[PDB]
Order: C-alpha cells, then structure tokens, then sequence
C-alpha cells in the first residue's frame, strides 16, 4: 500500500522477489539496498472507492459563516448543540446527499454523519 | 374593414384591472406555493437521510432534481389554473388569448399567479458561487 | 422562465 | 444613526464616503471574497430575528 523510500539513496523502493529464499524484497533500482516487506501487498485498487469522507473533513470548516448550522443535532462527543452541516462537497462522490455534520465550539473538532 | 369599423364602437384595451385577480384567488395561489415549498422541503429531508431511492437509469442527484422539478412544476401549473379561473368574461387578457390574436395561457399565468421556475441549460439555476447560487443564500441550499 | 419543459 | 446624521449634513461637516470607509462601516468586496461572505439583501428584514 504505502510507498517506502530507501535510506541510502532516498529513492522509491520497487518490489522484487528473491527466487532463492522466496522472500519479497523492496529494492531500489538505483542503489543495492534491499528490504523485506512486512505488508506483503504490492498493489491495491478499490474500484468501488467507498472511502469515508469523515476523515477528509477538516474541523476548521466550522468557522465558516456561509455554512448552515443546526442546533437540532447535538454533538456526540461533547454535547454542544450547534453543528454546521454540509454535503459531500466532493467530485466522484457518486450520488450521495448525506450531511457530514461538524460540531462547532472551540477544539471539539468532531465529525459525524447521520 | 368592417370589423375594424365596428371596433370603433366597441373598442379594446389592456389595463392593470386585467392583471389583478380576486382576493380569494390570491390566497389560493399563496396556499399552493406554501404546500409546494413544504413538499420540496420534505423531499430534501428524505434525500439528506438517504431514504430516497434512485430512479432506474438516473443518479440520486438526477432523481432528486426530477422530483423537485415535478413538485415545483405541478405547483406552478396549479397556480396558473387558479389565476385563469379568476378571469372574468370582460377580462381583456382573456379576450386576446381566447381569440388567439396574441398571448397564451402561460402569459396570463405568469402575469397573475406565478412567474415560474427559471431554468438555465436545462437545469435549475446553477451554483455559480461555491456551492450556492448567490452570496445571500446559505451553502448547499437546494430549496425552491 | 417558466419551467423545465417549457421555455427558460 | 450617528453616521447618517453626519452624512445628512454632508455640507459644512466634511463627512463623506471616504469617512464611512475609514470608520469601518462599509467595505469593498470583490467576487472572490464574495464567495466567503454571507450577505443580506435588506438589512432590517434579514438581520432581525
Ligand atoms: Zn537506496
Ligand atoms: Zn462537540
């Protein structure tokens, strides 16, 4: 999944298999350093790309004057009543009109979707 | 020639008296708009809860726009029909529409009851600003 | 200026 | 009301639009900043609760 950069040359490590030991080794083409791979996964592609946008949402968006705010939905973490609510705001979000609520009030930074 | 010389005796005119309708008709138009706005709000709340089910061959955004446009169009036509009921025999807008000389039922409806939905490029007014049509409206407002 | 099915 | 009173006697008070801008009552907003601004069409109607 993640890309690992070699210490010796600070370049990308590409997967390589040692036939003798049948052990996956991440080896740079430029330098001879080789590292055994713990993950054992080379390439992962999510065609559905069903990735939650809760992680992507920034807590700073609560400060926006233009965003609508509801006191109807209380915060789960701290119980603050106000909560700005906005849609996906994302391209390639397929067809979702879910409201990604963000708790207001300083430093709570809680994002929940109902 | 003959009809134009009779028109000197009878005469024709267009005034504000033609545009104005009875108070009951205005109340009916307003009530239709009220319940239409409520229906659009209910559709929006269904969409936010994700209870809305996609129409076959259409995305959820497309089917939400379809349903909202249907509700707004039905309200628009119903208010127009109420306005057209209000018209008296003497009303001159009706004289011209019935005779076919100029105008249409749509023009009477827009004059008296409701101008209607404004559509650009086949859709409702788009989000020119970031996620809102005009700076005065709140972000992510799909209301009427 | 009327609706989506009418005219602008 | 004090600002409009000074503006009403614009003559012999040398109070003008520049004074209004300097006082912070009004501000110039371009479109890019308009995207980040919540505006009210009419003050009394929209500001009031
Ligand atoms: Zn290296
Ligand atoms: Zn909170």
């Amino acid at each position: 999944v993640g890309i690992r950069f070699c210490q010796e040359c600070n370049n990308m490590l590409y997967p390589k298999e040692d036939k003798e030991n049948r052990i996956l080794l991440y080896a740079c083409r430029n330098c001879d350093y080789q590292q055994e791979a713990d993950n054992s996964c080379i390439y992962v592609n999510k065609i559905t790309h069903e990735v939650d946008e809760l992680t992507q949402i920034i807590a700073d968006v609560s400060q926006d004057p233009t965003l609508p705010r509801t006191e109807d939905h209380p915060c789960q973490k701290c119980g603050h009543k106000e909560a700005v609510f906005f849609q996906s705001h994302s391209a390639r979000a397929e067809d979702a009109m879910r409201l990604y609520y963000v708790c207001t009030a300083p430093h709570c930074g809680h994002r929940w979707t109902e | 020639t003959v009809i134009n010389n009779w028109l000197l005796i009878e005469g024709h005119t267009i005034g504000i008296g033609d545009s104005i309708a009875d108070s009951k008709t205005y109340q009916d138009i307003q009530n239709t708009i009220k319940k239409a706005k409520q229906d659009v709000i209910e559709v929006i709340e269904k969409a936010h809860n994700n209870e809305l089910e996609p129409t076959p061959g259409n995305t959820l955004r497309q089917t939400f726009e379809n349903q909202v446009n249907r509700i707004l169009n039905d309200a628009r036509d119903k208010t127009g029909s109420s306005a057209q009921k209000s018209l008296s025999e003497y009303n001159n807008f009706k004289s011209m529409v019935v005779s076919g000389a100029k105008g249409s039922k749509i023009n009477i409806s827009q004059v008296i009851a409701v101008v209607g939905q404004q559509n650009v490029e086949g859709k409702r007014i788009p989000f020119g600003f970031k996620h809102r049509t005009l700076p005065h409206f709140i972000k992510d407002d799909y209301g009427p | 200026i009327w609706g989506i099915g009418c005219n602008p | 009301k004090r600002h409009i009173d000074q503006l009403k006697e614009r003559e012999y008070n040398n109070y003008s639009w520049q004074d209004l801008v300097a006082s912070g009552v009004v501000e110039y907003i371009d479109t890019l900043e308009e995207e980040t601004v919540m505006l009210a069409m009419t003050p009394d109607d929209l500001q009031e609760k």
